[PDB]
């Protein structure tokens, strides 16, 4: 139950939603998907599975739908792991949260913001990350303490975290305007 | 260290006899050492480009190195004299041609693609040779095919020629990233050629995946293309139970081993090692029955053909020659049985070659001749990008915009002094378009070559002079529509910096093009963009639940390298530190939950995926089991081998 | 205009109000156009964005620009979303930038660290972003060549700048170079940023251009180092943008192979160090008691000289001569020049962990989240990132050498050369004077006493020496002078403007401080002969240079595990005496401590289990990480 993916930027969202391929969320989260589809079609399990088969070699419609819903009504959203190889710094691993899906079948490319991008001291050269999904609900509460949410104080002094502000040309953008 | 003092600079006076591989890059005594050691390797990694182009600002060191190299073109040794022409395939066709100097006899082949490696390759622009038939004779200098780099007139060329401006998108090129123009998208290319080796038992069969029961075509056919992304399927029957099996061949059934691949199918070709009298009778293999045949008709044809030559009193043929007559001749022959890999196998075995055109995709990467290396982030359509709508020239369009932040802190100001050239040349260009006959059209150029290189007046002068009238009026119409190319040398012969602020002097009637919704001056010029071989999809990777290793552990399959499957289903290992990064949290339990859930407990695992296929699915409650795992019973019977054990309490 | 910020922030039409303002400023920049002099004037440019307005809050006036107010909305949302009025308290200056990290910790502690404040500036952070990438397109940042160049013609005092060639006139030694490129960059900042260019904004925010890196490619070089270290005694004469030379290019090419071999091998060995120091240090946990019991006369002393190492004490108790267990002041400069009494985890009582008292204030702080795995985190990260980034600095310093009295008017030092004054005065060199060089082994006088005629005077010269390969070749026979067991080298022999001893220097590594750190745990140097209050003090001086910032809680835990007691009970603190206690390695204090799980995992698997050096059979001592087992 794992993948691994690329950095791509993505801007106009708030700083802990990602946007994952196509293939790669179709794929990992597949035996949920199976669940939805049976009820919902009225077919055993053996002939709902062709129908996955067929509905990821090419993009289709009628998988979607079933896709986007899922997303929307399950309990805390899904959500997974998010690293990097190798890590010796606090916060180069994560806990975020999906909330958008390329519709491009080409596309193969994971969209994070930009702030949090300075948190894994890595850039967009073209390393490669390792996602891990998180299933069990009353594991997530646990696992809740890993959040960016909770990384915003720093532990060192006990101020404001430098990593998760303005960096880079952001700072530049905001002094043409202030002064 | 003082052994420096034994160079001299004095003897290293006008010449690069002392630079290897930087001949390409201009201006290499401007940029550090750092950056450029990077564009040795940029180079190396450069995959081709379906409309390539001859650089705008060249060195005038290419053209010898494309001559030097010979693995992308095959010109004639000596002179020949066609003797015959064989066709083999719709495409693939083969000639025999014989020397007037020697009387010794050589083939050449005509084909349709490359294996250059494993995924990449090319297409051979084979034209000249086509047009060859019927006996004619070929020179010296003549060149049969040649691949899509070259161009007409033997000019190299290895990328492409784009506008360009430094500007800031929306923070969409922080670090280094890159946006680009639909057009732009549509001008770069490259290409793609595979090799499939798909294989067939006795007891095996291929689905009826095109065509009706009419044409059971199990593969697609010589020129069609695929669809689907599937090849071929093949199912294994089992002589006990075939009743509830082999009722409809049209659909895909549970167990089967299907063969993915994507683009054109241009070349097959089929070795079997079944008697043909078993296999006229078997209908379901029609269409392997069909090629083969044909195939062996071709080799018929050779055997027909040329052996008055070799088996002649003269038998003057060179080595190829021989050899590829030698192995057309064993297969008309009989009692003839192929081997593979040291091995003896039973069913017959294909090849395809599959030929595919991608086009450029969000995650690649683009990067320039300074190595300026950069990152596709986001493409648009070239309506958004900016736009000059107040100067004379009103329509030019930037094409890729480029991050400003990191030009000085990188250490590397030759980009600058490029952009600055094809500005100037862009402005000179215009005022030259704008008015003025042909009489004194080329003085307007001739000043301007002036000041940027002494040594190319000269060859302007005499090339101008050389040609006729018309002639003359095309290469000025040819120079206005392109634009005027500007040569400089990498380390001795170019412009500096005085010669820039004189130049800029001189011109005093040049002013920042004002673009529209900025209320800010910018340049656009043009500069050279060079493909590379990194792509997404080389590296992408994802595994729900693949082959498990002897001992229980999940491990690599390889079924990706014989095109079994699209994904590399390849697990990603957890480290030494990430453990400890987990354990950062106060829970332990939960780490070790997941862990044994994940990849430890085989009844822990069975349990999880039963509970999660069955049950409610939007929200999730399982209820892990405890039972001892695997790992733990391997170390104890390990240490019990030694002779310890590991006591609780 | 005058907004009364009281009413508009409980106004309940925050979202009408804000995205109004955030529309008219935008939609009003993308019409006109901006205009530079170059001068040392300002072109009067025409904008909203720069306009006067009166700001009232609680009936007061505070002038401010159209600019600051809708920097002021968007960053001032909490206080909307909780329903309290702002006073001017939280107020500050909009003008900087490094400002902004005081607002928001000063909001965080106004509002007690709750769970639902950190939700709220969590969304301040995207909401500021994307309003910023607004202003970048409308605006446009562009860098361009001509800008330099238009600049020349106006300022006078660049021009001489963009041309300038080291003089070769005068003997300068490693020293004054480095004082002339720091003289010369300097100016250059105080003209770009005072006058009106393309530049002024990409400089006063000072995100982009480097100060040291922007030299190279205006001013000259300088001079650069080797594989060894060795200065290369050939320094660069042309700036990046005027030029290179073959000789140059030489120089070049060795800088850049450097880097490629030291992240080659840093690459190999990176994960190495931090996985010791994780493994020990991670069975340390919280106790919520409020104070353990340790005696008075237990507590660390530590000595306080610089006002940096204040800052490295604070949030944390300290003894007065009336008041006892009070907090320490980091404003308050009355503490320095004196040593301290300061409660510390080295001397803690506890068996299960430290308490409240001992950790300090910053219990709070890090109470839900593991303590120990905090403190190995925090050091290894930036320990490593500085020998990176750090290194990757080609250009380095140089440091002044005393030649002497009699050396100073004999000899006129010039880089890697010598030469005298007077070409009469000779030479005396006894035969015992030379020795064999550690790595050339060419014969090295380091000092000597010249024979200036009846006249000597002895030099004693602080670097080594080597003799001039000419004189050397007729020393064999002809100045070999046993009779008399003393050399004689007469210098009117050697010509007139002649090299006479070439000396090499070693520049001074900037990650020579960082690597004692590292030989501080393991080499067993300075570790072994000392106690714990002189480490720890030694142990601050070492981060004090380096530069490293760390709170001295995170850093002391180390010596907490890396001491052992031999009595193996932590309640014999409570005692008058300090029971004895042996410090060890790192590597060596993992192996001798007392758990079994982290003495499988870590190393030397056969010796832990054949022999019985280390005692494996009597470690039972419970740990966090058994589970794995
Ligand atoms: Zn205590």
């Amino acid at each position: 139950f794992s993948a691994r993916n690329v950095i791509t930027p993505l801007i106009g969202h708030p700083i802990d939603e990602v946007a994952m391929p196509y293939k790669t969320f179709a794929e990992l989260y597949k035996f949920q998907l199976i669940n939805l589809i049976s009820k919902v079609k009225g077919i055993n399990y053996n002939e709902a599975l062709k129908f996955w088969e067929k509905g990821i070699l090419g993009f289709n419609q009628e998988l979607y739908n079933y896709m986007e819903e899922l997303i929307t009504k399950t309990k805390g959203g899904c959500t997974f792991l998010l690293n990097r190889n190798p890590t010796i710094s606090i916060g180069s691993i994560l806990y975020l949260k999906i909330g958008l899906i390329k519709k491009d079948y080409k596309d193969l490319t994971l969209g994070i913001s930009n702030n949090l991008l300075s948190a894994l001291s890595g850039d967009y050269d073209g390393d490669v990350l390792n996602i891990i999904p998180v299933f069990d609900n009353k594991m997530k509460e646990h696992f809740s303490l890993l959040s960016p949410q909770n990384f915003l104080v720093d532990r060192n002094n006990g101020r404001f975290n430098g990593d998760f502000d303005l960096q880079k040309d952001q700072i530049l953008g905001i002094f043409i305007l202030n002064n | 260290m003082d052994d420096i003092s034994v160079i001299k600079n004095e003897d290293y006076e006008g010449s690069h006899r002392f630079l290897a591989e930087e001949l390409l890059m201009p201006n290499a005594n401007k940029t550090d050492g750092n950056r450029s050691t990077m564009f040795c390797s940029h180079l190396a990694q450069a995959v081709t480009l379906q409309k390539a182009e001859p650089p705008l600002v060249y060195t005038n060191f290419e053209n010898q190195v494309g001559k030097y190299s010979t693995a992308g073109y095959r010109k004639a040794n000596s002179n020949y004299k066609v003797i015959e022409k064989i066709y083999k395939n719709d495409y693939n066709y083969v000639l025999i041609v014989q020397d007037q100097e020697t009387g010794e006899y050589t083939l050449f082949e005509r084909a349709e693609c490359e294996f250059l490696t494993e995924h990449y390759g090319f297409q051979w622009d084979n034209d000249k040779i086509d047009s060859l038939k019927k006996d004619d004779t070929i020179e010296k200098d003549t060149v049969l095919y040649k691949n899509t780099c070259y161009d007409e007139n033997m000019n190299f060329g290895y990328g492409v020629n784009l506008n360009a401006a430094y500007f800031s998108y929306k923070n969409e090129t922080l670090e280094d990233a890159i946006v680009i123009s639909e057009s732009a998208a549509k001008k770069l290319g490259t290409f793609s050629v595979n090799k499939v080796k798909v294989s067939v038992n006795t007891n095996d069969i291929l689905l009826n995946l095109y065509g009706d029961n009419e044409n059971y075509k199990g593969f697609p056919d010589i020129g069609e293309h695929i669809k689907n992304q599937i090849i071929a399927s093949r199912r294994r029957f089992d002589y006990n139970t075939a009743l509830y099996e082999l009722k409809n061949l049209n659909e895909m059934r549970d167990s089967d081993t299907p063969f993915f691949a994507d683009g054109k199918i241009v070349d097959i070709e089929i070795f079997s090692n079944v008697p043909e009298e078993e296999l006229k009778v078997q209908k379901y293999n029609e269409q392997v029955l069909y090629y083969i045949n044909k195939q062996k008709e071709f080799s018929n044809n050779v055997y027909q053909k040329l052996k008055k030559i070799v088996e002649g009193k003269d038998n003057n043929v060179s080595d190829k020659l021989l050899h590829f007559y030698n192995n057309c001749k064993m297969r008309i022959d009989e009692n003839i049985s192929y081997t593979y890999q040291n091995s003896k196998f039973s069913g017959f075995i294909m090849e395809f070659t599959i030929l595919e055109e991608e086009p450029l995709n969000k995650g690649s990467k683009i990067t320039g001749r300074y190595g300026n290396k950069g990152v596709i982030s986001k493409i648009l359509p070239d309506d958004q990008m900016p736009t000059v709508a107040e100067g004379r020239f009103k329509g030019l369009k930037a094409d890729i915009c480029l991050n400003p932040l990191g030009v000085f802190n990188r250490l590397n100001p030759s980009q600058l002094i490029e952009q600055e050239l094809n500005w100037i040349a862009k402005f000179i260009r215009k005022d030259m378009e704008e008015a003025g006959s042909n009489e004194e059209k080329v003085s307007i150029l001739l000043d301007f070559l002036n000041r940027v290189n002494k040594e190319e007046t000269e060859l302007m002068e005499e090339f101008i002079n050389s040609l006729n009238k018309t002639e003359l009026e095309e290469f000025l119409n040819d120079i206005i529509e392109n634009g005027i190319p500007i040569c400089q040398k990498p380390f001795f012969g170019n412009i500096g910096l005085d010669e820039l602020w004189e130049l800029y002097n001189h011109y005093d009637h040049i002013d920042y093009f004002k673009c529209e919704g900025i209320s800010t001056p910018l340049i656009i010029g043009e500069i050279y963009m060079v493909r590379l071989k990194h792509e997404p999809h080389s590296k992408f990777s994802a595994r729900s639940t693949s082959f498990m290793n002897l001992r229980g552990l999940p491990a690599k399959s390889k079924n990706f390298k014989e095109h079994k499957d699209l994904y590399s289903k390849t697990p990603v290992r957890i480290g030494n530190m990430e453990i400890s990064n987990l354990s950062l949290t106060n829970e332990m339990g939960s780490i070790m939950d997941m862990l044994n859930s994940y990849s430890n407990n085989e009844t822990n695992r069975r349990e999880l995926i039963m509970q999660l296929l069955t049950g409610n699915p939007f929200d999730t409650n399982i209820d892990l089991s405890d039972v001892e795992s695997g790992t733990s019973k391997i170390l104890k019977s390990l240490f019990t081998c030694l002779g310890l054990s590991i006591d609780d309490v | 205009k005058t907004y009364n910020l009281n009413d508009i922030l409980l106004s309940n039409e925050y979202e009408k109000i804000k995205e109004d303002i955030k529309e008219e400023i935008i939609n009003d920049m993308a019409s006109k156009k901006v205009k530079y002099s170059n001068t040392s004037e300002f072109a009067k440019n025409d904008f909203l964005k720069d306009e006067f307005i009166d700001l009232v809050v609680d009936g007061e006036t505070y002038e401010i620009t159209y600019g600051n107010l809708i920097t002021l909305l968007i960053v001032a949302r909490p206080f909307n979303h909780f329903k309290v009025p702002m006073t001017e308290d939280l107020l500050f200056d909009l003008s900087d930038l490094k400002e902004y990290q005081n607002y928001y910790t000063t909001l965080l502690e106004h509002f007690g660290y709750s769970n639902e404040i950190k939700s709220i500036i969590k969304d301040v952070i995207s909401e500021l972003a994307i309003f910023s990438g607004d202003i970048n397109v409308t605006f446009g940042n562009t860098v361009s060549i001509k800008s330099l160049i238009d600049l020349g013609n106006k300022v006078k005092r660049f021009r001489e700048l963009l041309h300038y060639r080291l003089p070769n006139d005068e003997a300068l030694e490693f020293n004054d170079i480095e004082a002339i490129i720091k003289k010369n960059l300097d100016e250059i900042m105080k003209i770009l940023s005072e006058t009106d260019n393309m530049l002024r904004y990409y400089i006063d925010s000072g995100a982009g251009i480097n100060s040291k890196q922007f030299g190279q490619v205006l001013s000259l070089v300088g001079s650069k180092p080797d594989l060894f270290g060795k200065i290369i005694p050939y320094p660069i004469n042309t700036s990046f943008l005027r030029g290179l030379d073959v000789r140059s290019f030489y120089i070049n090419a060795l800088g850049a192979r450097k880097a490629l071999i030291t992240n080659y091998q840093q690459v190999r060995n990176s994960g190495y160090l931090t996985r010791k120091i994780s493994m020990l240090l991670m069975d340390t946990k919280l106790i919520d008691l409020d104070d353990c019991g340790s005696h008075e006369n237990n507590y660390l002393s530590i000595n306080v000289e610089n006002k940096d190492v204040l800052k490295r004490f604070s949030k944390r108790s300290y003894l007065n001569n009336n008041g006892e267990l009070v907090e320490i002041d980091i404003n308050d400069e009355s503490l320095i020049g004196q040593v301290i009494k300061i409660p510390s985890p080295t001397t803690c009582a506890s068996n299960e962990g430290v308490c409240r008292k001992c950790y300090g204030k910053l219990f709070d702080i890090n109470k839900d989240l593991n303590i120990g795995m905090i403190a190995v985190l925090l050091l290894t990260d930036p320990l490593t990132q500085r020998l990176l980034s750090a290194k990757h600095l080609l250009e380095t310093r140089s440091s002044k050498i005393d030649w002497g009295t009699n050396f100073e008017e004999n000899f006129i030092v010039n880089r890697n050369l010598i030469y005298p004054k007077v070409y009469n005065g000779t030479v005396i060199i006894k035969e015992d004077d030379f020795k064999e060089d550690e790595e050339t082994e060419e014969q090295v006088f380091d000092t000597f006493t010249l024979k200036s005629g009846n006249r000597f005077i002895s030099i004693s010269s602080p670097m080594r020496l080597f003799l001039n390969k000419d004189l050397k070749k007729q020393l064999d026979e002809s100045f070999y002078n046993i009779e008399e067991m003393q050399f004689e080298i007469p210098l009117n022999k050697l010509d007139e403007g002649d090299s006479f001893a070439t000396f090499i220097m070693d520049n001074n590594e900037l990650s020579k401080p960082l690597r004692e750190i590292k030989d501080l745990i393991e080499t067993n140097k300075y570790i072994k002969d000392h106690n714990v209050n002189e480490v720890v003090n030694y142990f601050i001086y070492l981060l004090n240079e380096s530069g490293i910032n760390i709170q001295s809680v995170h850093s002391e835990l180390i010596i907490r595990e890396m001491m052992k007691l031999d009595d193996s009970d932590r309640t014999q603190f409570k005692n008058d005496k300090m029971p004895d206690y042996e410090i060890f390695r790192i590597t060596d204090a993992n192996l001798k401590g007392d758990s079994l799980s982290r003495s499988l995992l870590f190393e030397q698997v056969k010796k832990q289990l054949t022999t019985l050096d280390y005692d494996t059979f009597n470690k039972t001592k419970s740990s966090i990480l058994d589970k794995l087992l």
